DNA sequence: CGGCAGTCGCCGTCTACCTCTCCAAGAGCAGCATGCGC
DNA sequence: GCGCATGCTGCTCTTCAAAGCCACGGCGACTGCCG
RNA sequence: CCGAAGCUUCGGCUUCGGCAGGAGAGGUA
């Protein structure tokens, strides 16, 4: 399996990290198998998809919905039936109250884990729209998900194996020159970045 | 210190009614820790006469 | 309930396997891990008629365990004669991560 | 240092052409790279 | 966004010569070797 | 007399754990932090 | 490279034998 050498990475400063414009704790975090970094995305065929993934991604949407309102249909009817049979015959609805406030978190139960499933998506969604390469990305749940559903035009791993293929796609004129131009009209701090 | 953690590690993998003192405990931690002070250490010195 | 990994040195995985065993129940924990399997299979050799059978470990230094995950478990499984950590930590070892039900299932189907 | 270098090599080789699951490799890459760091430089990162 | 100041890591700290001592240990795996049984 | 099982000795690894102990000046990135 | 032993035509030839790294403490100018 390849490796890095360690003079071009632990030193002051990170000439590694000065070529691929990454922070040396992001290298040092990609390089020892902590982190995911994305090497290349295919956006003509995340253009020519687009429409089609997100009327999938509404059909799974109304499913979650028709689930949460079967559910929560089945669960108030289960409440009104045993509620309005045993409405505290005789004393006070005591029980009925503690199981009201139940009921109340019962409901907001079932509608937070909607929200929650929600959330899922509309972060998946997201993420699946803003993938650009050198974006550094934790949480394996995550990935894992991005590729299940959105497997391909998206590839990306963790190790020096991933940052071969990074350095193998770099583009040292285009670079070279968009430094210069930062450097012919700019100021502030990133004129010292560039220089 | 040494054997003391040897010797609590390994309370709980014996099985009981076999367990005696003699059998918990390890010396060779303490004549260790001996013979590494009396020979390579930088306060007991060789003599001068 | 899920099944992780350990760590051990060169040649313990036996010797871990029954300390761990031991310390099940002779430390208090009997409804906590379950299930220790140290994966193994054959080498096919014979000399002249009499085998042998190399104890050819399929993953030499590693012991699947089976476990759930509390404060005391983590504790008992990784202060064992033997076992050096929880490999899988990837983040300041929070919280191991679990072995994938495919693999887990097609190592413990050999 | 050296012997260090072909254990974990050999040892990396014999796992990965075994049908090892990828937490497995992945440890002993990480395992790997860090014997070869240790041989070009030691102590300039971690404990020595 | 935009400054900003503490902070944290890495670099360096004279030359030549003499004498002595100390420098992995515990665990585990075969390769036959032999006693005993039918 | 032959076949089964279990014990002498060379002989070759093996090393993640974790508490321990705590100048001085110069230089340069950097990094959370306040506005 | 040195030693021992043979051939030696006196240029030499042959046999055998043989090694030297780290850490700590004290001192003299």
């Amino acid at each position: 399996a390849p490796v890095t050498h360690i003079w071009y990475f632990k030193g002051v400063p990170s000439r590694l990290g000065y070529l691929l414009d990454l922070a040396p704790k992001d290298l040092e975090k990609i390089i020892y198998f902590a982190a995911y970094v994305i090497t290349s995305v295919d956006e003509e065929m995340r253009h020519n998809e687009l429409s089609t993934l997100e009327a999938e991604m509404a059909v799974e949407r109304k499913a979650v919905e028709d689930q949460r309102d079967g559910e929560l249909e089945a669960r108030a009817q289960k409440l009104e039936a045993d509620l309005a049979e045993l409405e505290a015959e005789g004393a006070k609805a005591d029980a009925r109250r503690k199981v009201r406030d139940g009921g109340e978190r019962e409901m907001r139960q079932i509608r937070d884990r909607a929200q929650r499933e929600l959330d899922r998506l509309e972060d998946i969604w997201s993420t699946f729209t803003k993938l650009a390469p050198k974006q550094l990305i934790v949480d394996e749940n995550l990935y894992r998900e991005l590729v299940d559903r959105y497997g391909e035009y998206f590839t990306g791993a963790m190790g020096a194996e991933s940052i071969q293929k990074l350095i193998e796609n770099f583009d040292i004129d285009a670079e070279a020159e968009s430094l210069r131009d930062v450097i012919r009209n700019g100021k502030g701090q990133k004129k010292l970045r560039a220089l | 210190s040494r054997m003391e953690r040897v010797v609590r590690e390994r309370m709980t993998t014996q099985d009981v009614e076999a367990i005696t003192p003699q059998t918990l405990i390890n010396i060779r931690p303490v004549v260790a820790a001996i013979k590494e002070f009396f020979g390579t250490s930088q306060l007991s010195q060789f003599m001068d006469q | 309930k899920n099944w992780y990994v350990v760590h051990t040195y060169s040649g313990y995985e036996n010797k871990v396997k029954a300390n761990l065993e031991k310390r099940v129940e002779s430390m208090g924990m009997q409804d906590k891990i379950f299930r220790v399997v140290v994966p193994e299979e054959e080498e096919t050799d014979i000399k002249n008629g009499k085998k042998k059978v190399v104890k050819k470990k399929v993953f030499p230094g590693y012991v699947l365990v089976e476990i759930v995950m509390t404060d005391d478990s983590w504790y008992v499984v990784r202060n064992t004669p033997g076992v050096t950590g929880f490999v899988g930590s990837a983040g300041s070892g929070s919280k191991p991560t679990p072995l994938l039900p495919g693999e887990a299932e097609t190592i413990l189907k050999r | 240092l050296y012997r260090r270098v072909i254990n974990r090599n050999n040892r990396l080789k014999r796992l990965i052409d075994l049908g090892a699951p990828e937490i497995i490799v992945n440890n002993e890459k990480r395992m790997l790279q860090e014997s070869v760091d240790a041989l070009f430089d030691n102590g300039r990162r971690g404990r020595p």
